[PDB]
C-alpha cells in the first residue's frame, strides 16, 4: 500500500525523468539482459545486442507504460489491466524477473539523476515499482 | 565468484575510486530507509526515524565502514568467499538471526549507491560484474 | 490483486472454518514456532511451549483479525490499518515471517479441512493471505 | 539435512504410508495451479487451463511420479543431498532455467499435500522435520 508522501515523490521523480524515459528504459533492459542472462529467455525473437533497435523500441514501450502507471497510480489495476493480462495470462513471467527489472531501473535512475536520487526518492521508487510488478504478475 | 580478467580489472579500478568512509555508510543508511524492517537489528544505533536522521547517524556511518571493509576483504578473495565469510556468516546466522534475503537487499543497495556515485563511469558490464560479486558475497554470508 | 472468484472462494472457506478459528490459529502459530524457530524471536515475553495459554490467546487474536479481513476483503488497507501500524511501525516484522505464517495457516487448513482444500481454494487462500501479509508489512 | 533419530523415524513411517503415484502428481498439479507462471515450463504437457484440467493430466501425473521418486532418493540419502541432486541441479539450472524459489514453492506444496492427506497424523513436529527435509532438497537443487 503506497503512502501519500511516496506518491508525490515518484510523481516528481518521473516528471524530472521526462523525455529521457525511452533511453532510460532501453538502458534498464540492457542492464537486465547483461547482469541477469536468464531474463533473455523471454525474448527469443529479439536481437539482444548492444544498441539494438528492438531493445530500444521495447524500452520506449516499457517507459511509456511506466509513465501511464505514474499518471494512474491510484487505479493501477484498472490502467495496467491489458499489460497484466499480457504478462500474467500469456507470457507468464516469473515475479523474480520483475524484481530484477525494477532493480535495473533503479540503477539506471541512480546513474542518470544523482541529485534526484535521494534516499526518500529511492524508497518511493522502490515501492512504486514493487506495486507495478504486483499488478502485472497478478491474474484477476 | 568467477569473473573474466576484463571484469576483474574493471571491478578493481572502480573500487580504487571508491570513498569507503562515505559509501559504506550511504549503503547502510539507504538499506535502513528503503527496507525499514532492517532497523530492528540496529535499534541500538539511536535515532533512525527520518531518512535524514538515518543518514546523519555516526553509528550508521561507522557500521557502514566495517561492512564495506568486509566487502573489500571479500573482493580481495573472490576465489575463497566461503572461507573468508565464515565467521561473519556464523555471527549473522546464529547470533543476529538476519534473513539471507536481507543480505541480497544490501548488495543491491550497494550496487545502487555505486551507480549513484560513478554515474556514466558505472557501465552495464561493470554493473554485471559487480552483481556477480555481490551475489557471491551474499551467498557466502548465507552459508 | 484478487478476483471475484477467489474472493468468494476464501469467503466460503473461512465461513466453513467458522468457530474453530481460534484453535486453528493457535495450531498455526505452534507450527510456525516449531518449524521456523527464528520466528520465536518476535515473542521473547511469551511462553512458547505446547498447550500454552498465551499462544492460544494470540492464535485467537490472529484468527479474529483474519475473520475481519475476510469480512472487509475489498477495503483491507483501512480495515487492517491498526495492525499495519503495529506490525510495520512498531514490531518491524520481516515479510518472510509473514510468508512462513501463511504457509503454516495453509498447512493447518489442509490438515483440518481436507474436503474444502481443493486446489482452487488453496490458490485463493494463498493469494488472500499474501494480500493480508502485504497490507500489514506496508507502512503508509 | 540433519535430523534427530526420532524425527528420522517419524519421517520414514509417514513416507511409507505415502501413495507416490497420487501425491506426487497432485503436488505438481497444485504447484501449477497456485503458481500459474510455472506452466511456462510444462506447456508441452498440454491442457493446463483450469484446475480440473491440470489435476486430470496424465503427463502431470507421470511427472509428479518422477518428482516424488527424486524426493524419495533424497530421503534415502539425507546426508548426501548435494551429491544426490547434482545431475538434477545441472538440468534445472542450465537446461530448464528454473528459479531456485520455485523449488521452495514445490516443497511447500508437497508439505501441504502431505498435511491434506494425513490430517491429524501430520503433527507439527512431523511437519517441522519434513520442512527441513524439503528445505535441504531445495538447497541441493539450487546448487
Ligand atoms: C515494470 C515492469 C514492466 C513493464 C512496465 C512492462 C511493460 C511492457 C510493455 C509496455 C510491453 C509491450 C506490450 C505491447 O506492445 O503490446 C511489454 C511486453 C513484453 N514484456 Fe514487459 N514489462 C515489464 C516487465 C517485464 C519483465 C520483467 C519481463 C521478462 C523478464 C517482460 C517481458 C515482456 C515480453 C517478452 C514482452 C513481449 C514483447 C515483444 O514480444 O515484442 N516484461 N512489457
Ligand atoms: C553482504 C551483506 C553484509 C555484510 C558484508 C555485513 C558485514 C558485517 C560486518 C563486517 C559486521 C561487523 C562484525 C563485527 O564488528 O564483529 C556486521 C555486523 C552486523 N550486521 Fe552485517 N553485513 C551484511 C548484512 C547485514 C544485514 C542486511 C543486516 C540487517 C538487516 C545486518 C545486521 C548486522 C548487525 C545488527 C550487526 C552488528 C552491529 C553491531 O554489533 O553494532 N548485516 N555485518
Ligand atoms: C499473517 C497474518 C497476521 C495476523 C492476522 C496477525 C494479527 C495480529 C493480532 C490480531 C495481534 C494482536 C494485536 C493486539 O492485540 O493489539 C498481533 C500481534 C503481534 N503479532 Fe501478528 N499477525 C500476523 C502475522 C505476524 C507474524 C508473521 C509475526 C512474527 C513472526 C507477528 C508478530 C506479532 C507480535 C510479536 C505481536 C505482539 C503480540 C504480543 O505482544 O502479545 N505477527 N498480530
Ligand atoms: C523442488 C523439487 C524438484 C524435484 C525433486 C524435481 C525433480 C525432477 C525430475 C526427477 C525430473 C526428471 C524428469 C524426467 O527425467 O523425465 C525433472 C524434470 C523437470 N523439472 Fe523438476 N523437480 C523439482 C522442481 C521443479 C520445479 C519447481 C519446476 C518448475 C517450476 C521444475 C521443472 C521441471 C521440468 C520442466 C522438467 C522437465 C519435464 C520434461 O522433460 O518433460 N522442476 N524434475
Amino acid at each position: 500500500v503506497l503512502s501519500p508522501a511516496d506518491k508525490t515523490n515518484v510523481k516528481a521523480a518521473w516528471g524530472k525523468v521526462g523525455a529521457h524515459a525511452g533511453e532510460y528504459g532501453a538502458e534498464a533492459l540492457e542492464r537486465m539482459f547483461l547482469s541477469f542472462p536468464t531474463t533473455k529467455t523471454y525474448f527469443p525473437h529479439f536481437d539482444l545486442s548492444h544498441g539494438s533497435a528492438q531493445v530500444k523500441g521495447h524500452g520506449k514501450k516499457v517507459a511509456d507504460a511506466l509513465t501511464n502507471a505514474v499518471a494512474h497510480v491510484d487505479d493501477m489495476p484498472n490502467a495496467l489491466s491489458a499489460l497484466s493480462d499480457l504478462h500474467a495470462h500469456k507470457l507468464r513471467v516469473d515475479p523474480v524477473n520483475f524484481k530484477l527489472l525494477s532493480h535495473c531501473l533503479l540503477v539506471t535512475l541512480a546513474a542518470h539523476l544523482p541529485a534526484e536520487f535521494t534516499p526518500a526518492v529511492h524508497a518511493s521508487l522502490d515501492k512504486f515499482l514493487a506495486s507495478v510488478s504486483t499488478v502485472l504478475t497478478s491474474k484477476y | 565468484v568467477h569473473l573474466t580478467p576484463e571484469e576483474k580489472s574493471a571491478v578493481t579500478a572502480l573500487w580504487g575510486k571508491v570513498n569507503v568512509d562515505e559509501v559504506g555508510g550511504e549503503a547502510l543508511g539507504r538499506l535502513l530507509v528503503v527496507y525499514p524492517w532492517t532497523q530492528r537489528f540496529f535499534e541500538s544505533f539511536g535515532d533512525l526515524s527520518t531518512p535524514d536522521a538515518v543518514m546523519g547517524n555516526p553509528k550508521v556511518k561507522a557500521h557502514g565502514k566495517k561492512v564495506l571493509g568486509a566487502f573489500s576483504d571479500g573482493l580481495a578473495h573472490l576465489d575463497n568467499l566461503k572461507g573468508t565469510f565464515a565467521t561473519l556468516s556464523e555471527l549473522h546466522c546464529d547470533k543476529l538471526h538476519v534473513d539471507p534475503e536481507n543480505f541480497r537487499l544490501l548488495g543491491n543497495v550497494l550496487v545502487c549507491v555505486l551507480a549513484h556515485h560513478f554515474g556514466k563511469e558505472f557501465t552495464p558490464p561493470v554493473q554485471a560484474a559487480y552483481q556477480k560479486v555481490v551475489a557471491g558475497v551474499a551467498n557466502a554470508l548465507a552459508h
